[PDB]
Formats: C-alpha cells, sequence, structure tokens
RNA sequence: GUGUC
C-alpha cells in the first residue's frame, strides 16, 4: 500500500472572489488531525462541490496493489481492482515548485507542495514530518470522495 | 490508377499506420474516423487533407498492443456498409407505406 | 552539358519587398509550384516583410550561378534570420489569429475528451511527421468520465513525440498579472512550462508574441537547435486555427452595447464635470485661480479643465468593464491583446 | 443528484444566453466508467427508425432517430456534389444578334436544369467533344424578332 | 432567356452531358440539402397567468398554449417542433429561471427541396447508395493490397 | 469575360479592402437553420483596430430590409435608429439583434458561439491578379545601354 | 535618373516578377509558392553529371 | 500625368 498522504478535510470557502470561469472553481478547506491549508480547483459540471462539506482526499501512486508499477494506462481494462472505484473523483499531475514558509525567518518546521494536475493548481501546507515522499518530480493521482453524515 | 497507400512509421512496423487516400473528402474521413472510433481496439485514429487545392487524405490507425492496423479500417468499413445498407432498407419501406397509406386517405 | 530546366521544387529563391528600410526585408525561401496562379506563403514571416495583404504585390527573383545558390541559404535562411540585429527579438512569433485561438485554447475552462483529442492532433501529421509516433498522455480527470484537458492539447507542439529530446522550461508572468501571489493568480496569468510541457496559466501577448522576450519559440532556439524552433512554429498554425474554426469566434452589435446601469453611471460623471468646469469660468472672470506654474492666466484654465474631462473618460471606461460579459468578443481580444486594447473599448 | 446532469450532458445540448455547452459527441468506449458500447448492431437496428412529416411535388420532410452527426452530415454533403445529374456544357452559336453577350448567354444556358433520368445515361470517357449517341442530348434554340 | 428587337436573330445548338454537383454548381441536382436538430423546451415552475400569457409571446406562435380552467391560468407546451430558435427569453431577466433550450441530439429533421429533375425522395436513397460506393471501391482495391 | 479568383481585390463600401483568400466549395461554409450559406467569409479581428461600428448597422438595417421587405435609410447624422429595427426583427421570429444558431458543417457539430450573420453590400475593384502578373528571362534591350 | 546611381547601382536584373501575396497556413516557414505561370517562363542553367 | 503599396 503505497499511500503518500490521505486524510478527511472540510470545506470552508469557495471561489471568494466572485467568479471567472464556468466549469472551474477555487476551493478552501481544512482539517482537524493536522493544521494544513489545502487548495485545489474541481469541475463543477462533473463535481457540484457546495458550502460546508467534509471529504476525503488521498494522494498516492501505483493504483494497482498487484503491480509495482505499471507503462501506460488504459481506460475500459480492468484486470486489476483499484482504488479508482471506491472513490467518486480521480486526477493524474505532477509536483513542482518545492518551498516552505517564508513568514517566520528563524526557525520553523512548516513546508509547501505544488502539484499541476495538466492546469488546475493544488496548494498544500503542513508539517515536515507529514510529508514523508512528496519528490520534487512525482506522478501522483489524487481521489477524492464526498463523506455525508 | 491510385487509390490508397500505406505509409507506415520507422519505429513502429505495425502499429502506427497512415493510409493516404486519393480524390476524397471530409465526407468518408468522418464517417471512417466515426466508426474506428467505435472500436475499442483503437488507440489513435484521425484523417487530415494535405491541401485545400488537393484530394489526398491521410488518415492514422493505431491500436493498443500489438495488431495491425489494416484490419479495424476493413472492419469499420464494412460495419458503415452494413449500417448504410440498413438506412435504406428502413427509409424504403417508411416511405412506402407513408405513400400509400396517404393515397388511401386521398380519396 | 548545360541545360536550363523549368522552376521545381527545392529551389533558393529570393522574395522581397520593394519599401526596403531594414535588412531583414529581403530572405530567400525554397520555391513550390502551386497551380492557382497567385504567390502564397506563411502569414508568420509577414512581419518582416510588414505586409498588409489587402494591395501588396511583392516580387521574387531567382540566383543564376551556382556559387550564389549556396550563398543565399546560409546567411539569407528564414531558419537563421529570426532575430533582428536591432535589439535582438524574435520577429517571428505569431499574428493576431493565432494568438486568440491559443489563447482560447488554453483557458481552464475548456475540456476535450478522448476522441476530440485524437482530432485536434490528427491535423499535425501532414509532412515529415507521417514516418512518426504520436503518444497520447495519460488523462487528468478519469473516475466518472474520463474528459480531457485543453492545456495538455497544447503541450504536444513542444514534444511530439518520445525520440524527440525536447525539455524546454519557461516561467514568466502574463500582461494581466493580478498579484498577491505569485503561481496563485486569480485570472491564471503566469506561465510556468517545466519539462516540455504545460503545467499552468494561459498563451497570451507576452509569452509567444512578435517583439518580445522570454518566447517560447526564442527560448526553444537558444537551449536546443534552430532547426527545432522552425518545425514547432508551423506545428501551431495547423493546430489552433482548426479548433478556432470549430469552436466559433465571431463578434456582432449585441457585444458593443451600453448597459441601462452604465447610461446613469456616467450621466453622474458628465453633470459634474459640467457644474464644476463651469465655474472656473466666472472664477478666472472675478480675479482667483492661484498658479503654482509660470504661466499666464488662460494657461492654467486650459490644463485646469482639460483633467476634468479625461476623469469621466476614465471613470465611464473603469465602470464599463464590470458591465460586461465574460464572452465579448472584443473584450476576449483584448484580453488576449490580438487586435484591440481597452481604449478602442471604452471609447466604442 | 450529479450523475443525472451527467448522463443529460450527453443525451441533450443545453442552450445559454452566451455559448452553447455539451457540444461535441461523446458515446464512444473507454470515455465513460459507468457504461460500455462498442458496436450493439442488433440493438440499433431496434433503436433506429425514420419517418416522413410531409412530402410535396419537389420537397420531402423526413425525420431520423437514433443516429450521429457524422453519417448524418455525410448524407447531406454527398446529397449535393456526389449525386450526378445532366447539365449545358458546350454550345454552338451560329448568328448571335442581340445585346447579350455570348459568354453570359451559355452560362445562363448551362444554370437550366433538365428533367432528365440520369441513371440510362453513361460518364463521358476522358475526353471527346464530337459526341456519342449514348453521352451527349442535343438542344435546338432558334427565334428571330418581327414586327406586329 | 433574352430579349430581342426588330431586326434580331438568336439561333443555338447545345449539349446536355451527365456530371457531378463538386465540378459545377449547375449539376446540383438538389436546390436545398439540409437539416435541422429536433427542440425541446422544459418548464421548471408553474407560472402565474400574466406571466404565461407574456411567455406565449415571447416564443413563435404556436409552441406554448395558455390553459384556462375554472381557477387556473397555467401555460403547456404542446408542439415545440413549429419553433425557429431566437432565445427571446434571456431579452427580459423576470422571469429568466422558468425555461430550458435544449436540441435532442439523436433526432434529426431532413427537408430535402429539389429543383424538379427528379423526385427528393429518390435523391435520399440514391445518396445512401453512392455513399456505398466508395467504402465498396476503397475495399475492392484492399483485397488486392492484403492479396499480396 | 473574366471570374473571381485568387488574387483579386474586394471592398465593403466601409473601408475594408481585401484580397481573396481560399476558394471554398458548399459541402463546407455552415448553414444555420434553413440552409443559408455564407457567401463571403469576414474575418472578426480586423473590426476592434479599424474601429468601424456602421458595419454591423448596415448588416442589421439590410437584414431587417430584406426580411420586411423595404429599403431602410442610412443617412448621416440621422436615418434609423437601433431600437426600431431591432424589435421589428422580432416579429419575424428571428433573433433581435445579430445572432443565429449556427451547425459547422466539416465536423457536423453545432457552434459553442453564435456567429453574425447578413446581407451586406460589397463591391469589385480594379487591379486583378491578372494584369499584375509579370516574368521575364531574356527579352529585348535598350540602345544606349544595354539593360532590361 | 543619372548614370552613377542610377545606371550603375540599379543595373535591373533579368529572372525576376512581381505578383500579388496570398496567404497559405498550409506550408513550411521557409516555403513559398510560385504560380506554374511564372515556373514555365523561368529556366535554371546546371551542368549535367554522371 | 493618374492609380496602389
Amino acid at each position: 500500500a503505497g499511500i503518500l498522504f490521505e486524510d478527511i478535510f472540510d470545506v470552508k470557502d469557495i471561489d471568494p472572489e466572485g467568479k471567472k470561469f464556468d466549469r472551474v472553481s477555487r476551493l478552501h478547506c481544512e482539517s482537524e488531525s493536522f493544521k494544513m491549508d489545502l487548495i485545489l480547483d474541481v469541475n463543477i459540471q462533473i463535481y457540484p462541490v457546495d458550502l460546508g462539506d467534509k471529504f476525503r482526499l488521498v494522494i498516492a501512486s501505483t493504483l494497482y496493489e498487484d503491480g509495482t508499477l505499471d507503462d501506460g494506462e488504459y481506460n475500459p481494462t480492468d484486470d486489476r481492482p483499484s482504488r479508482a472505484d471506491q472513490f467518486e473523483y480521480v486526477m493524474y499531475g505532477k509536483v513542482y515548485r518545492i518551498e516552505g514558509d517564508e513568514t517566520s525567518t528563524e526557525a520553523a518546521t512548516r513546508l509547501s507542495a505544488y502539484v499541476s494536475y495538466g492546469g488546475l493548481l493544488m496548494r498544500l501546507q503542513g508539517d515536515a514530518n507529514n510529508l514523508h515522499g512528496f519528490e520534487v518530480d512525482s506522478r501522483v493521482y489524487l481521489l477524492m470522495k464526498k463523506l455525508a453524515f | 490508377k491510385t487509390a490508397l497507400e500505406m505509409v507506415q512509421a520507422a519505429g513502429t512496423d505495425r502499429h502506427c499506420v497512415t493510409f493516404v487516400l486519393h480524390e476524397e473528402d471530409h465526407t468518408l474521413g468522418n464517417s471512417l474516423r466515426y466508426m474506428i472510433m467505435k472500436n475499442p481496439e483503437v488507440e489513435f485514429c484521425g484523417y487530415t487533407t494535405t491541401h485545400p487545392s488537393e484530394s489526398k487524405i491521410n488518415l492514422r490507425i493505431q491500436t493498443r498492443g500489438t495488431l495491425p492496423a489494416v484490419e479495424p479500417f476493413q472492419r469499420g468499413l464494412n460495419e458503415l456498409m452494413n449500417v448504410c445498407q440498413h438506412v435504406l432498407d428502413k427509409f424504403e419501406a417508411s416511405i412506402k407505406d407513408y405513400k400509400d397509406q396517404k393515397a388511401s386517405r386521398n380519396e | 552539358d548545360i541545360v536550363e530546366r523549368h522552376l521545381i521544387d527545392g529551389d533558393v529563391v529570393l522574395f522581397n519587398r520593394q519599401p526596403s528600410l531594414h535588412k531583414l526585408s529581403i530572405m530567400a525561401h525554397l520555391a513550390r509550384v502551386k497551380p492557382h496562379r497567385t504567390f502564397r506563403f506563411n502569414e508568420c514571416v509577414c512581419t518582416p516583410y510588414n505586409a498588409d495583404f489587402d494591395g501588396d504585390e511583392m516580387n521574387l527573383h531567382l540566383p543564376q550561378t551556382e556559387e550564389a545558390k549556396a550563398e543565399a541559404l546560409v546567411l539569407m535562411g528564414t531558419k537563421a534570420n529570426l532575430v533582428t540585429p536591432r535589439n535582438g527579438e524574435p520577429l517571428i512569433a505569431a499574428i493576431q489569429d493565432f494568438l486568440t485561438g491559443a489563447y482560447l485554447l488554453t483557458l481552464k475552462d475548456t475540456f476535450f475528451d478522448r476522441a476530440k483529442a485524437c482530432q485536434i492532433i490528427a491535423s499535425i501529421l501532414v509532412g515529415k511527421d507521417e514516418k512518426i509516433k504520436v503518444r497520447l498522455p495519460p488523462p487528468t480527470i478519469l473516475k466518472p468520465v474520463t474528459l480531457w484537458t485543453g492545456k495538455q492539447i497544447f503541450s504536444v507542439i513542444l514534444r511530439p513525440s518520445d525520440d524527440n529530446p525536447v525539455r524546454a522550461n519557461l516561467r514568466t508572468k502574463g500582461k494581466q498579472y493580478c498579484g498577491k501571489g505569485e503561481d496563485l493568480c486569480a485570472n491564471d496569468s503566469y506561465v510556468t512550462i517545466q519539462n516540455s510541457e504545460l503545467m499552468s496559466g494561459s498563451m497570451d501577448k507576452g509569452t509567444l508574441g512578435s517583439g518580445s522576450k522570454n518566447n517560447i519559440f526564442y527560448i526553444l532556439l537558444r537551449d536546443w537547435g534552430q532547426n527545432e524552433a522552425a518545425d514547432a512554429m508551423s506545428r501551431l498554425a495547423r493546430l489552433a486555427p482548426v479548433y478556432l474554426s470549430n469552436r466559433g469566434f465571431s463578434i456582432g452589435i449585441g457585444d458593443v452595447t451600453p448597459g441601462q446601469g452604465l447610461l446613469k453611471a456616467k450621466y453622474e460623471l458628465l453633470n459634474a464635470g459640467y457644474k464644476k468646469c463651469d465655474e472656473y469660468i466666472e472664477a478666472l472672470n472675478t480675479g482667483k485661480l492661484q498658479q503654482q506654474p509660470g504661466c499666464t492666466a488662460e494657461e492654467t484654465l486650459e490644463a485646469l479643465i482639460l483633467k476634468e474631462l479625461s476623469v469621466i473618460r476614465d471613470h465611464a471606461g473603469s465602470a464599463c468593464l464590470r458591465e460586461l460579459d465574460k464572452s465579448n468578443s472584443p473584450l476576449t481580444m483584448a484580453l488576449c491583446g490580438s487586435k484591440g486594447s481597452f481604449i478602442n473599448i471604452s471609447q466604442m | 443528484a450529479a450523475s443525472q446532469a451527467v448522463e443529460e450532458m450527453r443525451s441533450r445540448v443545453v442552450l445559454g444566453e452566451f455559448g452553447v455547452r455539451n457540444v461535441h459527441t461523446t458515446d464512444f468506449p473507454g470515455n465513460y466508467s459507468g457504461y460500455d458500447d462498442a458496436w450493439d448492431q442488433d440493438r440499433f437496428e431496434k433503436n433506429f427508425r425514420v419517418d416522413v412529416v410531409h412530402m410535396d411535388e419537389n420537397s420531402l420532410e423526413f425525420d431520423m432517430v437514433g443516429i450521429d452527426a457524422a453519417i448524418a452530415n455525410a448524407f447531406r454533403r454527398i446529397l449535393l456534389a456526389e449525386v450526378p445529374t445532366m447539365a449545358v456544357e458546350k454550345v454552338l452559336v451560329y448568328n448571335n444578334t442581340s445585346i447579350v453577350q455570348d459568354e453570359i448567354l451559355a452560362h445562363r444556358l448551362g444554370l437550366i436544369p433538365i428533367h432528365a433520368d440520369p441513371r440510362l445515361f453513361e460518364y463521358r470517357n476522358q475526353g471527346d467533344e464530337e459526341g456519342t449517341e449514348i453521352d451527349t442530348l442535343q438542344f435546338r434554340l432558334q427565334v428571330r424578332c418581327t414586327r406586329n | 432567356i433574352a430579349q430581342l428587337r426588330p431586326g434580331q436573330e438568336i439561333d443555338l445548338l447545345m449539349h446536355c452531358v451527365k456530371g457531378i454537383g463538386k465540378d459545377h454548381a449547375k449539376f446540383s441536382p438538389v436546390a436545398t440539402a439540409s437539416y435541422r436538430l429536433l427542440p425541446d423546451i422544459t418548464l421548471l415552475e408553474p407560472v402565474e397567468g400574466e406571466a404565461a400569457e407574456e411567455l406565449s409571446r415571447c416564443f413563435s406562435p404556436g409552441v406554448i398554449e395558455v390553459q384556462e380552467v375554472q381557477g387556473k391560468k397555467v401555460a403547456r407546451v404542446a408542439n415545440p417542433r413549429l419553433d425557429t430558435f431566437s432565445r427571446e427569453i434571456f431579452r427580459n431577466e423576470k422571469l429568466k429561471k422558468v425555461v430550458r433550450l435544449a436540441r435532442v441530439r439523436d433526432h434529426y429533421i431532413f427537408s430535402v427541396e429539389s429543383t424538379g429533375v427528379l423526385p427528393p425522395d429518390v435523391l435520399v436513397s440514391e445518396a445512401i447508395k453512392v455513399l456505398m460506393g466508395k467504402c465498396r471501391r476503397f475495399l475492392d482495391e484492399l483485397d488486392a493490397v492484403q492479396m499480396d | 469575360t473574366r471570374r473571381p479568383e485568387i488574387g483579386d481585390k474586394f471592398s465593403s463600401r466601409h473601408g475594408q479592402k481585401g484580397v481573396c483568400g481560399l476558394i471554398v466549395p458548399q459541402e463546407d461554409m455552415p448553414f444555420c437553420d434553413s440552409g443559408i450559406c455564407p457567401d463571403i467569409i469576414m474575418n472578426p479581428h480586423g473590426f476592434p483596430s479599424r474601429m468601424t461600428v456602421g458595419k454591423l448597422i448596415e448588416l442589421l438595417a439590410g437584414k431587417a430590409g430584406v426580411l420586411d421587405g423595404r429599403f431602410h435609410y442610412g443617412t448621416a447624422f440621422g436615418g434609423s435608429k437601433v431600437k426600431d429595427v431591432c424589435e421589428d426583427l422580432v416579429r419575424h421570429g428571428y433573433n433581435y439583434l445579430g445572432k443565429d444558431y449556427v451547425t459547422s458543417g466539416i465536423t457536423g457539430e453545432p457552434l459553442e458561439a453564435y456567429i453574425y450573420f447578413g446581407p451586406v453590400y460589397y463591391q469589385k475593384l480594379k487591379h486583378m491578379v491578372l494584369d499584375k502578373m509579370h516574368a521575364r528571362a531574356r527579352g529585348p534591350r535598350a540602345v544606349l545601354t544595354r539593360q532590361p | 535618373q543619372g548614370r552613377f546611381r542610377g545606371n550603375l547601382s540599379g543595373k535591373r536584373v533579368d529572372f525576376s516578377g512581381r505578383t500579388v501575396i496570398s496567404p497559405d497556413p498550409n506550408l513550411r516557414i521557409d516555403e513559398v509558392a510560385v504560380p506554374v505561370h511564372v515556373a514555365k517562363i523561368l529556366t535554371f542553367p546546371e551542368k549535367v553529371n554522371k
């Protein structure tokens, strides 16, 4: 189980600066286990997220538990039951611009990470040890699912 | 005369094939690309015109795995032949029944 | 034995214009015979000749000796001559239509599928590309729909295949940079291409425009060889225009219409401007208007009301921007910067 | 709630105040991860149907259900060009004494359609201007103006 | 065709041949070949009387009928077919959330209008055979190609 | 007698001159609904810089006139406004200002954005490419100096 | 219209032409289309090798 | 001398 990161987030704000696009909107989330600011963009036409909802976000690679790492992705083939059928939102992007917090000039331990899913941006902040992997160049799959309780 | 030519890629021997069709337009290109996209064994399929003052169309077909790109071409072409055959067979009967019914109700 | 044959394809032929001012007004290209009884050439190289394409008649020369046929190919070469000796900016980048198409393609709003992606990259295998395998990048969003993102379509011009060693790296801002964040911008006007694939931002007049630095083709020619810069300049001119034609870009009279809430916004400004300007008349007649600059009475009054009139126009233009839509064709062209500016919008 | 808008996105096309959404036709395998469509020929035969709304002397109005835009556009494109018919090509003028041009007269005569069955006639070989019996129709015109 | 005066004469002999519409416009066997997507007008909330009567005028006549039954002045869609799309509902934003305009993307209304050379009901049936004439001619040479 | 070809200069009677580009057949040039094809494709990129608004007004007035059946006055410092003409374009059934629903022909898919259609008075100018075309290799020379 | 910069500098060239230009976004960056009517007039001398 | 760039 190559899980890079997994947590439960709640949306505090959504699209604060009016509205510019017609299919994409900004999302502001927060957590309870570890203090962290998660910002991403998701399609509203497909995934109609609203205000004040709790979802589960998982960043990982190698969907199939069987293979070490496969060459090419096949759309309808289901040889190995992966983690995508249990969730409801899948993305495939890459990390870049590994920088940290610049406000605290002296000793701090807060690190940030930027991911680009082919145009849609994602910003993560949090603890140093919480980010275990998250290499500079890494192809990572994002998984989102609504948790209504 | 020259009906069609085959250009295979230098690297891929029988994976990426471009058929060059002579004296054709976007009519048979769009229907054929639709018929080949209906096939699940095809990754990339697409037609393009060389020049608007010419009639040479390059149509590329790529299959996922080790499979020649010549079989899906004729498969989709025969499937389109059957589709138009059935479309004509149904249209003829609809026209006939509507016409006979109108002639009956008129007089 | 000397034999003089007709013009065949693959000839170093000179093509130029008569009003020559700079040294790039004449160039040498490869000849191509086409039965249409007219001269034809790419629109990207129209800026060096400064043609207007309505009444221009350009001329053409044919070298006779073999010693000069090789000298006009290495010095007066289209691939070699891409920057200008005056400053050093690339003169051949793109024109209005291609810029608008590239801007409408990458908008963080476009979403294709598996079938349209195979068609947009189908019009790109036309020349020396028929013996080249094209790859399909992995799709981003596939739990529900497996739909494609338009920004990954644009990254195919840079790296068309796996064998081509093209790894571009650019990081710059646009003409609409909102600020308050380097790459968390509000209007996504920040281009960051890493390893020859677009990550963020929309292509505008400052990224792939003619007469600017930090250009895509310019950096591509500086990092890699110059032959790779010209092979990727025509690939965009075959990808952007067809998609723009199949998308639909048009302007009507409904685009430029004053809003009802806008007519009363400028009415207040015009009334206040008139009430304020028509006071300085009797103010001067009574004897007033203390003067800071060394000048005469009518001179200070000439500039005191000249700043009162520009305020009305500026305020009206600024209130008009909040009254327009997000699909206004003139506003779209102004944001892109192909042919137009905000001044023309505020004037119309 | 969202799955419904998802199946409605591909079924119908929505019209807005500015712009049209859901334009591309997505019914191919691999696109949707809930359904499967490869050919379904026997199922396609029972879903396709043709109706006739109105039929006039020289106009026919019909309806097609269960078909895409590709084959329909192909039909509409070949209805104009690839369907052959007869028209005037060559003209011998003996004595033109009028105001209209000879070229304009020939053009207007070629614009005149002909009520004839093109199925019986052949296709002309690469080139011949003498004119055989099977692939050339003769027409004569003669009129002179006189006073009353 | 032409106008004559006393002292004028015209004598011509023209040849009619077979051709396709791709060569010249005079070989077009059909005058108008077009189709239209089926309209769809879906209401969301029940309307009041005056709003219904004002919406009946915003559309083309014969789209939304106002039924007035003893207490109610409701609107009802009866036949959306005879409706030219003008999307005039977004003119007044008073209602602005009462109608949804859509186009069913499997329904096509073809309207052929022939010049008079041949019946238009046969032109569509001939176009279907012409479409497969090339699908067969290409397979004919593909047979010899794969024969090698 | 000459026909227009690639390289002929046309005007828009509004200070917009241009040489012809690509000659497109009738399978392309999409119709919107009724089957009307664009006779001359105009580029929307030359409008803002040239800053010509009278062109769209003239197109609108011409469309309204050809629909109604009366010539509209467009004199300077007066003529007709855009308030009484657009409300008259609604009675027929078209959109009120300029927009129409178009169906692309090369693909067969509708256009996301709407296109501006209408009749315009165009004019053909001189300086054809037939006369503005010269070439010489070895011809006569002068007697004073041996030069072309 | 003299002989120093009128004839010596000018020296009108042969094997040339001039024609109205038209757009064609189907060629490369270093390509240009020449009509066949002009190509038939222009000739290029070359010596025959083996 | 007129016309276009």
